[PDB]
């Protein structure tokens, strides 16, 4: 869950 | 200015500089456009279906869906800007990553509606980085259930704009919203609250320095945080209605993610 948000945060 | 105050000023300035980096269209830029105290071309006005189509020279779904989906696309971009801004808030990236996600999930729409007010007056709202201006009456006129989706935002915006905050005030306010210790599902509230306490101290000092005239601006501003949540929960309910009545529509994946198990 929140795959995009993780990605944007971890980016 | 003493040493703790000075730490508070440095935090304020740090946040303001990140805010300008992250958010392409500032309230100051927006205000110039709306008053016409600007050297740029005035924006193209969209007041009906025809002006919308002529403006689309500056898919082919029905107009109400085009507009709603244009709003989604702007949020998708705003979520990206807000996430980058969030990463600049001291201590945010040191939090448990699940908590960073939860704060963003609950914070982004509150920030979106806060910042949308910067682009609004009582007659309409700037769009496309101020290249356009879409009239409030035109938005009211859309067919149900799209007819009244913007009105709670405009109404919030006229009250909120009466506070006359500038970008340096807003940069701090936005950070305070993101660091809310009461979001559902947070794992470790204490480190979030510790950051928020500094931010709040910084906001309060900021409001006293930049608005020495306006007594208790700080207190008035904090009450708006509760109004913002209501905008969001009402909006979630409208979306529930929309999803049921228009299976034409698809929600952007980022937005599905954010909205899933939100309220
Ligand atoms: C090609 O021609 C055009 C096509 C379309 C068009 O409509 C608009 C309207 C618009 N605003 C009215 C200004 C932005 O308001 C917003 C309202 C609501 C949200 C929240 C979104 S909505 C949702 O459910 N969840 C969301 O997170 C975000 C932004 N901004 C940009 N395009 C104009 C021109």
């Amino acid at each position: 869950r929140h795959k995009i948000l993780h990605r944007l945060l971890q980016e | 200015l003493n040493p703790e105050s000075a730490d508070l000023r440095a935090l304020a300035k740090h946040l303001y500089d990140s805010y300008i980096k992250s958010f392409p269209l500032t309230k100051a830029k927006a205000r110039a456009i709306l008053t016409g105290k600007t050297t740029d071309k005035s924006p193209f006005v969209i007041y009906d279906m025809n002006s919308l189509m002529m403006g689309e020279d500056k898919q082919s779904k029905e107009v109400a869906i085009r507009i709603f989906q244009g709003c989604q696309f702007r949020s998708v971009e705003a979520v990206q800007e807000i996430t980058e801004y969030a990463k600049s808030i001291p201590g945010f990236v040191n939090l448990d990553l699940n908590d960073q996600v939860t704060l963003l999930k609950y914070g982004v729409h509150e920030i979106i509606y806060t910042m949308l007010a910067s682009l609004m007056n009582k007659d309409g709202v700037l769009i496309s980085e101020g290249q356009g201006f879409m009239t409030r009456e035109f938005l009211k006129s859309l067919r149900k259930p799209f007819g009244d989706f913007m009105e709670p935002k405009f109404e919030f915006a006229v009250k909120f704009n009466a506070l006359e905050l500038d970008d340096s005030d807003l940069a701090i306010f936005i950070a305070v919203i993101i660091l809310s210790g009461d979001r559902p599902g947070l794992l470790n509230v204490k480190p979030i609250e510790d950051i928020q306490d500094n931010l709040l101290q910084a906001l309060e000092l900021q409001l006293k320095l930049n608005h020495p005239e306006s007594s208790q601006l700080f207190a008035k501003l904090l009450q708006k945080m509760t109004d913002l949540r209501q905008i969001v929960t009402e909006h979630v309910q409208l979306l529930q209605v929309i999803k049921k009545t228009e299976t034409d529509m698809s929600l952007h994946p980022l937005l599905q993610e954010i909205y899933k198990d939100l309220y």
